[PDB]
Order: C-alpha cells, then structure tokens, then sequence
C-alpha cells in the first residue's frame, strides 16, 4: 500500500517496547545512587545490554524503508535517530580500538599523579587561591610533563577513527557530523544547512570581542600589583593565570579581584535560616515559580518517587545535580538539598529539564527531546538566572519584598556571572575551530601543539608560558573529548540564555537590561515560552525559535544589554590599562 | 440515588437522561460493560469520538443515552512492579460496530506483505499492554470504567422503582393515594376483611 502509511506502524511498534527497556535501565539506575551495591551494577548493565540491542536490531529493518520519499515532513524526523550507526558502522576490531581510546584519556584525567592530589577539585584551588608565581607554575608544569605526555599515541589514533566513521555515514569529517544536528531536515522553507553554522557563529564574536577586551584587561590589571616584574601593562595573561588547568572556568579568579567593597554579592542564605526551611521546603516554593507563570503544576507521584533530602552520611548513597527522565510520567530527582544559597540556583536550573519532558508527555518518544544538542540546557539556564535577581525574588517566599539594591551593588553581581556565561565563550569558539582544521587536514600531524598557542592570542589572549614541543597535548584532557562529547552545546547555551530572557521579559511590559525583569505575576511569559518546549522533535529549532524569540540563527545582541552597566564601567575603569592587550609580548 | 452522593467515583457523567431523572423511570434492560483502561482515553469513551481505542475496541453508539462509571484505582487493577494483564488492540484491518465484542487474534498488515500466521517485516502484533504502574504520573493511573447501557423495546420492562412512602393517619379529612387510585376522604377501621388478593 502507501509508502508513508505503513512506515508509521514501523514506529508504533517500536515506541511500545522501547519505553519499557529504558525504564528499567533508569529504575536500575537509581537503586545504584540509592544504595551503593555491587548488584545494582550488574542489573544496569544487563538493562542497557537490551536496550542497545533492540535498538541496533530495529536500525537494520528500517534501512529497507526509503527515507527521500517521507512527504509529511515528520516521519523523517522520527526515522534519524532511528537509522543511526553510531561508532559501531566500521569493523568489528575497530569498534573495540576506538573505545578503548575513551578508556585511556578517561583513566588518567580520574587519576592523580602531582605529588597524589587529584585535578578537580584538588589541583584546581592550588592554582588560584595561592596569590605566588613559583607555586602555581610548577603544579602547571608538571601536569602537561606527565599527562600531556601519555596521550600523543592516543590522540593520533582519534583522528583516522573518527575520520573513516563520519565518511561511512554520508558525511565529511568529525566536526561536520556535530553541525548535523542544527541542520533543518524537517519542515522546508527555512533553508539551514551545515555549511549555513560556519558563519554566524564568527559574526557575534566580532560584536562580542570588545566586551571580551574590557572583561579580560580587568583581570589583567588587577594582578600588576602583585607580579610587576612578569605582567606587563602591555603584555597578556599566561595559561597558569587563569585558575584553571585550560582557562575554561575563571569563576575562581573572583577571590582575587574585587570590584567594590562597600556592597558584597547578594546571599539570599540569611532569609532562609528566618523561614525555618527543611531543605524539601526548597521543593515547595520552587513549585509555585512555575504555576503563577503559566507552566503546568507538578505530578502527584513526584514527591514520593524522588529523594528531596539528605539521608546522611550513615547510608550509603551518592548526589549529584543532574536531568534524570525515566519516562512514562516518571520523573525523579536526586540532589543534596542543604541549606544554603548555591543548593537554592542549582534547584531551578535542574527543576527546567523535568518541566520540558512534561511539555511532551503526551508524544511519542520519537518526537521527545530537541533536535538539535545543547537546547534543553538553555532551558535551565534562563530559570536560575531568574533565581538570583533581587527585583523577582521580592514577589515570593524568601526574602523581604521591601529589598533593592543600588548602582555599587550591581557591579558585584554582572562581574560574578561574567567569569562563567560569557568568560568561557571564546575558549568554546577556540576548539571548535582549531579542530575542524585537524579533522579535515589543514593542520599538519606534527603542528597540534604549534599552532594551538597561535589561536590563543587571538581569540582568548593567553600567551605560552612553557613552549609546548610535537610530544604534549592539551585537548585529549578535556572532559566532553575523553567521554566523546561534542564542545559546542555550551557555545549556544549563552547565547540562547539572553534571548528566550529578552522574549519573555518584553512581553511584559518591560525593556532594556534583564537584571531586574520580573517573571512571577505574568502568564503571558510562560504561554509563549511553552510553545515551542511542546513541539520537541517534531519540528526544527528553527522554526520553534521564531514562536519565542522571533529569528532564525543566534544573536548578540541580547546579550550586551544584560552587561550593559558592566561594559561602561569597565570602559573607564581599563582605559589607563592598554584596553585589549598584544601579542609582542612574552613571558619567557 | 444512592449511588451519586456517595462520593466514591472520580467520573460519574451521563448523556441525555438526567441523573435525577431516570431514578422514577422504568426500562426495559440494563446492560454493564466493564472494562480498565487508562487515564487519557476516558475522554474518548464518549458518543462521537475517535482514534485508535475507541475505533478498535469499544464503540459507543451515536444515540447512547446512558451514563459513564469511572473511579480512581491502582490497588485493585495494579500490582507491585507493573501489571500487564490487560490487553487492548491497536490497529485493525477493520472497524468495530456499537454494541460488538471480538476475541479473536490477528496481525495487522501494513502496506504489502499479507499477514496471516506470519510476522516480522510489514506485520505487527496489535496486542499490546497498558503499562499500570504505581510509580507512574496521574495520567498513566487506570481506571476500572462501568459503561451502563439503557435501551427501551415493545417488551413490558421489568425495572421502574417509581417512589418512596410515607407515615399513615387517619380520622382526618385528608388526601391519599394508595396505588395508582387517588382519593379524598376519612379512613376508618374497617372489620370487614377483603379477599387476600385484592
């Protein structure tokens, strides 16, 4: 009969077993974060065992169904992520070869070899609460001579891998397989290709680079006091002053400078202790967030299937803050809920993610989730962002309604929040495109190390402190490429996180920066934010944008009227300190 | 009556005859079709509707004028770790007429590929499973819903209950209707004795 009719029941019947195989690998899941037994491991592995071979098992009937003839521009959709291959596309002794590669990068980022003491968060305090030029440089130093140097045969071998498996696929190289999922393959009309993600993406840096110049020449400036022999006023910041092992987080370069000191950051802790909470009384008034905006209320088996306190050190059970779904209407939670303020932001970032797989619930499981990675954690992020504004907590439980703050407070609170959102942008932007040139074959096998400190100066500005030679290597020691993720989720998670704030902020009555909108009190904000976390995989981000927003691609613009007080200061504040910096300077 | 104000049912709507009216009607015959299903298809279960439960498997009839029984349960149909006991078909090569049961068992052909005994590629088995589980949302919680069907024919109905009594006084003038006769008059004690069926 039709084509497209009898592909349908190809779906149905699938969607009515998978649901219940990643069930059960989620139930296994919890009774391991629950009860630390050695039974719960085997129960989860013998749960993802099934659930990969069925999944493998269908993938190969459905490349007998023609995919060019899906008219209804949703089945396609549905079929993508069920034709996928994954790694397993090549060789039988090559799929075995390649995951061990993510074994060994994995392995000794776990362990410790500077004496013992781990990276994170172990070395990470050493090298930025420490206020010393010797003490820092040597634990530096001695980490890319011990594990930069057991991971130059293992990052050549990445490279050919990933290469063959990306071109059995219809494809390119490794970095054109992650631009795949922004490409639009649903709904026509709104032309988006792979090649469509290159530009755009080097636009807003040109618009973004002076507020970047005014962020980094603060930093810059406020440690000539202590080094004014090394740090030139014309000079950069080498790699071992940044608090970090790659410069990614600068949240721990905050101890040291300090912008004003009459007015310290915002702590919503004191108003906590008033209330007499219990920890789970956090899950109370986080509830009422989502209600008096529009969102839907929460289930009733939610508060009985998910762990709201602490069970203590006296039972065995581990908590991290994470997105668990176990599908079917379930959704639990396991968090450490204490008593503090970092406990109550992190509560609303996690809360966005159970909110979005409620939008969906009545879909089937092919349309859940967004078609393109990084989007559910720009759902997150515009509700605690939203959490920490003194002009919307005044309107609900914690705190006192009768609570402003003043131009000297201000600049504590966009400086904190610029050395994590936006201080980790250009280092993003670095990788992704240092490594579309190493897949593709524009950088040679023995220039990895030559031309990664070419790219710092002018993207990030940090300088070489140690001349890496062809024997270290930097990126192989990343968390998302020892566990083969992909880096450019968190590119478009700042820059979504200012535009859905925008969009739902002007439609209630309310302009200009976003760092004291309110959100409480209005139901136009969350009718038009549900719109689009409703459609899923069913339509492209594309399309689903303009429900919100109003555009097609990302823009910048939104986010410098969030650091609009913070980018004046910091222009008269850089302007006796070589504004930007250059790259004749050296440090050794 | 009894069973309204009882308070003890998530669901208890009826379609053109009034609850409190058909207490002092009579029918013909009452039928009671039982049946669980889930919390999102009891919408469905109504005179008009469609998709794929109320087209393969029960068919309400387009002049239904009856009522529709459903409560809230998950001890009496759900067991601890998922119960899987009610089956419910999906797709069909037909539809279902009002007022018709099947038990029969085939699979579903889908495009090509005839199926008859046979399945794999292009047939499906319809017979699926609900999945009541107590540790699921609200929507996914079953409902144990009693369809109660009233139809009236040219036989006599045998079910009416018309209405309740009363106290009894009498050396009064006053009104009285014993049966279906409707008098007015002073009731006395009388010794003579009627027959013992009149």
């Amino acid at each position: 009969s039709t084509i497209e009719e009898q592909a349908k029941t190809f779906l149905d019947k699938f969607n009515h077993e998978a649901e219940d195989l990643f069930y059960q690998s989620s139930l296994a899941s919890w009774n391991y974060n629950t009860n630390i037994t050695e039974e719960n491991v085997q129960n989860m592995n013998n749960a993802g065992d099934k659930w990969s071979a069925f999944l493998k098992e269908q993938s190969t009937l459905a490349q007998m169904y023609p995919l060019q003839e899906i008219q209804n521009l949703t089945v396609k959709l549905q079929l993508q992520a069920l034709q996928q291959n994954g790694s397993s596309v090549l060789s039988e002794d090559k799929s075995k070869r390649l995951n061990t590669i993510l074994n060994t990068m994995s392995t000794i980022y776990s362990t410790g070899k500077v004496c013992c003491l781990l990276l994170e968060p172990g070395l990470n305090e050493i090298m930025a609460n420490s206020l010393d030029y010797n003490e820092r440089l040597w634990a530096w130093e001695s980490w890319r001579s011990e594990v930069g140097k057991q991971l130059r045969p293992l990052y050549e071998e990445y490279v050919v891998l990933k290469n063959e498996m990306a071109r059995a696929n219809h494809y390119e190289d490794y970095g054109d397989y992650w631009r795949g999922d922004y490409e639009v393959n649903g709904v026509d009309g709104y032309d988006y290709s792979r090649g469509q993600l290159i530009e755009d993406v080097e636009h807003t840096f040109e618009e973004i680079k002076p507020l970047y110049e005014h962020l980094h020449a603060y930093v810059r400036a406020k440690l000539m006091n202590a080094y004014p022999s090394y740090i030139s006023p014309i000079g950069c910041l080498p790699a071992h002053l940044l608090g970090d092992m790659w410069g990614r987080f600068w949240t721990n370069l905050y101890s040291l400078t300090v912008p004003f000191g009459q007015k310290p950051n915002i702590d919503v802790t004191d108003a906590m202790v008033d209330q007499a909470w219990d920890a789970q009384r956090i899950f109370k008034e986080a509830e009422k967030f989502f209600v008096s905006v529009g969102l839907p209320n929460m289930t009733q088996g939610f508060w009985e299937n998910s762990m709201l306190t602490d069970p203590g050190n006296v039972q065995k059970a581990v908590c991290h803050p994470t997105a668990w779904d176990l599908g079917k209407g379930d959704f639990r939670i396991l968090m450490c809920t204490k008593v503090t303020m970092d406990d109550f932001l992190t509560a609303h970032h996690e809360m966005g993610h159970i909110q979005y797989d409620m939008a969906y619930a009545a879909q089937p499981f092919l349309l859940r989730n967004g078609a393109n990675e990084g989007f559910h954690e720009a759902v997150g992020e515009i509700m605690s962002l939203s959490a920490a504004t003194p002009k919307h907590l005044k309107s609900i439980g914690l705190l006192s309604p009768d609570f402003q703050e003043d131009n000297e407070t201000e600049i504590n609170f966009l400086l904190k929040q610029a050395l994590t959102i936006v201080g980790t942008l250009p280092f993003t932007y670095m990788l992704e495109k240092w490594r579309w040139m190493v897949f593709k074959g524009e950088i040679p096998k023995d220039q990895w190390m030559k031309k990664w400190w070419e790219m710092k100066r002018e993207i990030v500005g940090v300088v070489e402190p140690v001349p890496h030679d062809e024997t270290y290597c930097d990126p192989a020691s990343l968390f998302h490429v020892s566990n083969d993720y992909s880096f450019i989720r968190y590119y478009t998670r700042t820059l979504y996180q200012f535009q859905f704030q925008e969009a739902l902020c002007q439609a209630a009555k309310h302009e200009g920066p976003l760092h004291k909108c309110d959100i409480s009190n209005s139901t136009e904000a969350g009718q038009k934010l549900f719109n689009m976390l409703r459609l899923g995989k069913s339509e492209p981000w594309t399309l689903a944008l303009e429900n919100v927003v109003g555009a097609k691609n990302m823009n910048v613009r939104p986010l410098l009227n969030y650091f609009e007080p913070l980018f004046t200061w910091l222009k008269d504040q850089n302007k006796n300190s070589f504004v930007g910096w250059s790259t004749d300077w050296s440090p050794y | 009556s009894v069973l309204y104000n009882s308070a003890s049912f998530s669901t208890f709507k009826c379609y053109g005859v009034s609850p409190t009216k058909l207490n002092d009607l009579c029918f013909t015959n009452v039928y009671a079709d039982s049946f669980v299903i889930r919390g999102d298809e009891v919408r469905q279960i109504a005179p008009g509707q469609t998709g794929k439960i109320a087209d393969y498997n029960y068919k309400l009839p387009d002049d239904f004028t009856g009522c529709v029984i459903a409560w809230n349960s998950n001890n009496l149909d759900s067991k601890v770790g998922g119960n899987y006991n009610y089956l419910y078909r999906l797709f069909r090569k037909s539809n279902l007429k009002p007022f018709e049961r099947d038990i029969s068992t085939e699979i579903y052909q889908a495009g090509s590929t005839p199926c008859n005994g046979v399945e794999g590629f292009n047939c499906y088995f319809p017979l699926q499973s609900y999945g009541f589980q107590p540790t699921n949302g609200v929507g996914y919680q079953p409902y144990r819903v009693v369809v109660l069907s009233f139809e009236l024919l040219h036989a006599p109905a045998t079910v009416c209950g018309p209405k309740k009594s009363t106290n009894l006084v009498k050396n009064k003038c006053v009104n009285f209707n014993f049966n279906g006769l409707t008098g007015t008059g002073v009731l006395t004690e009388s010794n003579k004795k009627f027959l013992p069926f009149q």
